[PDB]
DNA sequence: TAATGCAACACT
DNA sequence: AAGTGTTGCATT
């Protein structure tokens, strides 16, 4: 239940918001939980790692504000930690 | 003025389920549908639930097929047989 | 280095030599050792398990005209030595 | 009516396939030339098509039985190339 | 609209 | 000409 999410794309069906294209069946893609007006829940919308960054996304703490961070690997923890800093 | 939210199509396969009875559309088979948010999976999410043409009209009024409309107003319609167009509009009628 | 085969197809591109049909990826197919101007050598003519006896072919012991025969399910050489006399 | 039937041109629908030229990868949109050849290790398949670059293909011209007879514009399935291709390849694989 | 199954293409 | 590996459909 957080505005972000992160993980290794459980499928290669994603596709970035930013430039419509795909993500590998492992890339490191990033979400923004929105609302969906067609069941009331919230929806990921999937970006790749560069693709996220770009629509403007100013995160503090990664590590709290992202659901999953503590799933993935340290240096990619760190890799998102850096970014987002 | 074809409708938007339904659609007629022959069956890409023998694997898509028959919402009106709950049984596999064999391959070729006409099968109509209406766009709408799967209960089970609404994160799609309105998307095409199938029923066989007999399942549909059994259920015309539920679905929201209007007695104002008619089968030639389905989305999809243009690309059918004669057999099959004029299968749907005597099960189909307008008003 | 028998004139017959048979065995599980190891893929679905098989095709029939009769019906000129598919062969599913486990059916029963049976083969007809041809010679081939290719590459000095036999190959496989598959057909349909149905298919096979149609073309006209009478063996009489297929346990040794058939190669491969005694390294396969128990229930299929029963069923291959059964339709044989048919 | 004078196209060769054992000599054709296309796009490399991927980029899995082989030139048996230099024994490198095609990546796929790039033109490639093929002979329907046997290839050795596999006769069972019979009579298939063995690719190579349109560069690796005029440096074997002779070998694979391209007669300086024929041109570029006799490939099976040329008149499916782009401009900038079709005269790329007249000027590579010349007629008489 | 993205996660399964499937089915068909591309190379050989 | 049929195995192998890959890509893309089809349904939800
Ligand atoms: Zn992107
Ligand atoms: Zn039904
Ligand atoms: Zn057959
Ligand atoms: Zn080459």
């Amino acid at each position: 239940d957080k505005l972000y999410r992160v993980e290794y794309a459980k499928s290669g069906r994603a596709s970035c918001k930013k430039c419509s294209e795909s993500i590998p069946k492992d890339s490191l893609r990033m979400a923004i939980m929105v609302q969906s007006p067609m069941f009331d829940g919230k929806v990921p919308h999937w970006y790749h790692f560069s693709c996220f960054w770009k629509v403007g996304h100013s995160i503090r703490h990664p590590d709290v504000e992202v659901d999953g961070f503590s799933e993935l690997r340290w240096d990619d923890q760190q890799k998102v930690k850096k970014t987002a800093e | 003025k074809t409708l938007g939210d339904f659609a007629a199509e022959y069956a890409k396969s023998n694997r898509s389920t028959c919402k009106g009875c709950m049984e596999k559309i064999e391959k070729g088979q006409v099968r109509l549908s209406k766009k709408m948010v799967d209960p089970e999976k609404p994160q799609l999410g309105m998307i095409d639930r199938w029923y066989h043409p007999g399942c549909f009209v059994k259920n015309r009024e539920e679905l929201g097929f209007r007695p104002e409309y008619s089968a030639s107003q389905l989305k999809g319609f243009s690309l059918l047989a004669t057999e099959d167009k004029e299968a749907l509009k005597k099960q189909l009628p307008g008003v």
